[PDB]
């Protein structure tokens, strides 16, 4: 791997972490849960499903 | 009964006393009960339209201030301090609701009318404070000498007063690099804390405790300043004033216990750390720096173990890990490490995202063997402002030399030819040492050493490019740090590693006999360890092996983990016939390869074959063929000959 | 039931869980207090508090992802309701963040002097945000260079507009959606998007 490929790990996460180039937030977006667990689906819950989903994490 | 309430604060109106209590107290049953910040806000308004003084339009400023709206707040610290310029307390409050709103001239030119006024002890520390922030800390050293252009005042109040303006101006002269100034500065506040002493234990002796430990930091400040002079000795000494003051600030102990330290006193410094450790237990640096005073009287079990017990005490802590691995690293017991990984995730599941962890981690698999996780785990640490900066270090070191190897050493430059010859490796490898200068580009400096230590580590790139302009460059700019400071290990080996690429070998040698020649350290152990190995080869390439290997074995002593100081050793053996020692230096560096060395791995088996070990050498060929499948000449000579033997 | 479901989705809460975990935890909650309702045919009277916190909260976090900064805003300024549920410190820096991303620097001044207040900080904290804070303030300003105007149903006097719980932003319609299980509304338009309600996952009707 280059430095570029490496690289790769920060670049994207950069523009929720910086503003116009000038300022970093990194100490609040501690706080952020990661896209892949924030996102939600139009799919619907039942109590015996959810519960047993709840139940089995 | 919240309406009862109500009802009886309602019954106070405009015409009766305590009307201020009773419509703040409606105002908060209604944000409290009601969730409603409106009729908190007309209460509040009442009080300003029927009762407007300057303490109750303060105590609106700060009602605003809890319903978030400070340009409110600034209305009604503007209706009090036009009516009460006389208060401190109110300017400076107006002054934090200005600063919350980017009125900084209105603050500033606030403070500077109650310092004209003369007003309260905290006021310049308010304004100087203020102007530090926003980084003119010219326009602060020049208010705090304002403030001193007076006569010295000789009332008690006064003269700790102008003692902690000078403390702050000293302070402030820090930032500047005015450094004597911040020692006349100090030494004057200790003469006007001398004069606040001699009155306080006749007239205030509850005050004592807190003027010692003002007295105590003075001393401390004008030491820190002498350090920066490079007077230790005046460090030592006013530090021991510091002590004389206070003689258990944990502050004072530690860095009396630094310059106990680095002045060559690791008793007293022992001394200080086990009173400090004795004061407080959980204080890191001091277990930290006892384990390392350890370590340097080759107690190293003892360093070990207290670095291990502040873990235990707490998992979470990226300084004593890594400390921990490197004491694991120099005794040669790496093992033990992933106990400690597990404990920090154990306590902290969100443990593996942090920087320091990720530093922690790529140190580990750079000792391991694997240069890419190390670098992949350097790289998501690498902007942390501690973690970050020591993790791109070490990427850079990577990026420089993946191979570990000594660059343009005889001894095996002339070998790898098959992959040396290339294009694909040359360019790849001198593509990451032209991006070893942008890791060098995100290694900001914040000190003079910062500084030569980066330049050192550019011209280390450009030394590593082997073009002859780069190469001299290099050369000129580490004959120029040694000029500048002669005993510069790092400059050194550039130098040394600078003449070798210009194929000048015999100004290489003298520059690193003179490194040879000096005590260790843990700050230029790599340097030093690099210079040991490069000379080693030097002394091979002459057959002096008796040097080359009393300059292993040194290394070794300081870092028994080190791959190439038993690699070059078991060559040695295999010249000197000694098949058995060889083959124990090749499996040595067989293991801490991980397997990954199979010119290593035909030696170990050749050996083992020319030993009479011929199952053991068949062993080998597999673990070779297993670890490379197509690796050259093995099958026939090595494991085909082991077979032919096995039974005669 | 739902008082030991509302225990277990506190302690998560408090614990820092997953945000939508959280959020399947009071909707567990919240439709246990709707069957004991059902059964009649102030933790008694507000069923759907946790479920709407949590839901607001992953939902700022979604706009904030989908670079619609200031949905995430208005969505991040309706937490300021729900201090009870969530710590002021998650959303204090989601919407200081929000705030600062959308250059309403006064909306994240207000955030900054909020999280500066908690009594749990230590001075450190409290000197890391302040930094922060005045990073921001001496760069750009500590005032909004563009301003959200949510604060006018806030107050709490005029009342309340219902939050649409498909956008995180006031219920500007006459009349409109509402969900038969949660009873939340939604814009007319934004409905037809789902399937399920976005709060409780209940086929929509």
């Amino acid at each position: 791997m280059t430095y570029r490929d490496l690289d790769n790990d920060l670049m994207k996460y950069s523009a929720i972490q910086t503003l116009d180039g000038e300022i970093d937030l990194k100490l609040l977006t501690k706080v952020l849960a990661p896209e892949h667990e924030v996102r939600e689906d139009d799919v619907g819950w039942d109590w015996d499903h959810l519960f047993t989903e709840v139940s089995s994490e | 009964d919240i309406e009862r309430a109500l009802s009886i604060l309602q019954n106070v109106t405009a015409e009766q006393p305590y009307f201020i209590e009773a419509r703040e107290k409606m105002a908060d049953i209604y944000l409290k009960h009601r969730k409603d910040k409106m009729l908190y806000i007309t209460c509040f308004r009442e009080i300003a339209e029927r009762m407007a003084n300057p303490r109750s339009f303060l105590l609106l400023g700060d009602a605003y201030m809890n319903i978030l709206e400070p340009e409110e707040a600034i209305v009604a610290y503007e209706q009090a301090l036009n009516q009460n310029p006389k208060d401190g307390t109110l300017a400076s409050k107006m002054g934090k609701a200005l600063i919350k709103t980017h009125n900084y001239s209105m603050a500033i030119t606030y403070y500077e009318a109650a310092l004209k006024t003369g007003q309260k002890n905290y006021l310049c520390y308010d304004l100087a404070e203020l102007l530090l922030k926003l980084k003119w800390y010219d326009k602060a050293e020049k208010v705090l000498q304002h403030a001193l252009a007076h006569e010295p005042v000789n009332e008690l109040s006064a003269l700790m007063e102008d003692g902690r303006c000078q403390v702050l101006l000293a302070k402030v002269y820090s930032k500047m690099e005015k450094l004597g100034d911040a020692i006349t500065a100090l030494q004057q506040a200790r003469e006007l804390q001398a004069r606040v002493l001699k009155r306080v234990q006749m007239e205030q002796p509850d005050a004592v405790p807190a003027q010692k430990h003002l007295a105590a930091e003075i001393c401390a400040e004008i030491a820190k300043h002498s350090v920066a002079q490079r007077d230790y000795e005046k460090a030592i000494k006013f530090y021991r004033e510091a002590l004389v003051h206070c003689e258990t600030d944990n502050k004072i102990m530690l860095e009396l216990a630094r310059l106990y330290l680095a002045q060559d006193d690791p008793d007293s410094c022992l001394r200080q750390c086990a009173l400090l450790l004795q004061s407080d237990q959980d204080n890191e640096a001091a277990t930290m720096m006892m384990a390392d005073l350890m370590f340097r009287k080759q107690d190293y079990e003892q360093a070990v173990f207290h670095l291990q017990q502040l873990l235990e005490r707490k998992p979470d802590n990226y300084m004593t890990l890594s400390r921990l691995i490197d004491l694991l690293r120099r005794c040669g017991k790496l093992e033990d490490v992933p106990r400690f990984f597990s404990m920090a995730e154990k306590r902290n599941s969100r443990a593996k995202l942090e920087p320091g962890f990720q530093y922690c981690k790529g140190l580990y698999l750079w000792y391991t063997g694997e240069p890419n996780d190390a670098l992949r785990h350097f790289n998501k640490a690498r902007k942390d402002r501690d973690w970050g900066q020591n993790a791109l270090y070490n990427m850079i070191e990577i990026c420089l030399n993946p191979d570990n190897e000594t660059v343009g050493g005889e001894v095996f430059e002339n070998l790898d030819g098959d992959l040396g010859n290339s294009t694909e490796k040359q360019e790849s490898v001198q593509l990451a040492v032209r991006t070893a200068e942008k890791l060098l580009k995100e290694l900001k400096p914040q000190t003079v050493q910062g500084h030569v230590q980066l330049r050192i580590m550019e011209n280390y790139c450009l030394m590593a490019t082997k073009q002859k302009s780069n190469v001299e460059q290099a050369l000129n700019t580490f004959t120029e740090i040694a000029a500048s400071e002669k005993e510069h290990i790092p400059a050194l080996l550039g130098m040394a590693t600078a003449y070798m690429i210009l194929k000048q070998t015999p100004r290489a040698r003298n520059q690193l006999k003179r490194i040879a020649k000096m005590n260790w350290n843990a700050i230029d152990a790599e340097e030093f360890e690099k210079s040991w190995l490069l000379l080693a080869d030097i002394y091979i390439q002459s057959a002096k092996y008796d040097m080359a290997e009393d300059l292993l074995k040194r290394c070794l002593r300081h870092n028994r983990s080190c791959c190439k100081a038993y690699e070059y050793m078991g060559y040695i053996m295999e010249k000197e016939q000694a098949y058995t020692d060889a083959a124990l230096n090749y499996e040595m560096a067989w293991k801490y390869s991980n397997r990954t060395n199979p010119a290593v791995g035909y030696k170990l088996a050749f050996n083992y074959l020319k030993a009479k070990r011929y199952v053991d050498s068949i062993d080998i060929c597999h673990q070779v063929l297993e670890a490379h499948p197509t690796y050259p000449k093995i099958r026939k000579d090595i494991l085909d000959k082991a077979r032919a033997s096995l039974r005669p | 039931a739902a008082k030991l479901m509302f225990k277990i989705a506190d302690e998560e809460a408090k614990k820092g869980s997953k945000p939508l975990r959280v959020k399947k935890l009071y909707v567990l909650s919240a439709l246990l207090i709707e069957q004991y309702h059902e059964q009649m045919k102030r933790f008694t009277d507000n069923a759907w508090r946790g479920a709407e916190a949590y839901h607001f909260f992953i939902l700022a976090q979604r706009q904030l992802y989908e670079g619609c900064v200031d949905t995430a805003l208005k969505t991040a300024l309706h937490l300021k309701d729900y201090e009870d549920i969530i710590p002021p410190v998650e959303i204090y820096s989601l919407l200081a963040l929000c705030a600062c991303a959308s250059r309403a620097f006064g909306t994240c001044s207000k955030a900054f002097i909020k999280l500066k207040s908690l009594e749990t900080l230590s001075s450190e904290q409290k000197q890391q945000y302040e930094d922060l804070a005045l990073e921001i303030f001496t760069k750009h300003t500590s005032k909004d260079n563009r301003k959200p105007e949510l604060d006018s149903l806030m107050e709490g006097g005029e009342g309340k507009l219902p939050t649409c719980v498909a956008t995180g932003s006031p219920i500007t319609e006459y009349q409109f959606w509402m969900c038969s299980v949660c009873k939340h509304g939604v814009l007319a338009q934004e409905i037809s998007h789902y399937s399920f309600c976005p709060l409780c996952h209940s086929p929509v009707g």
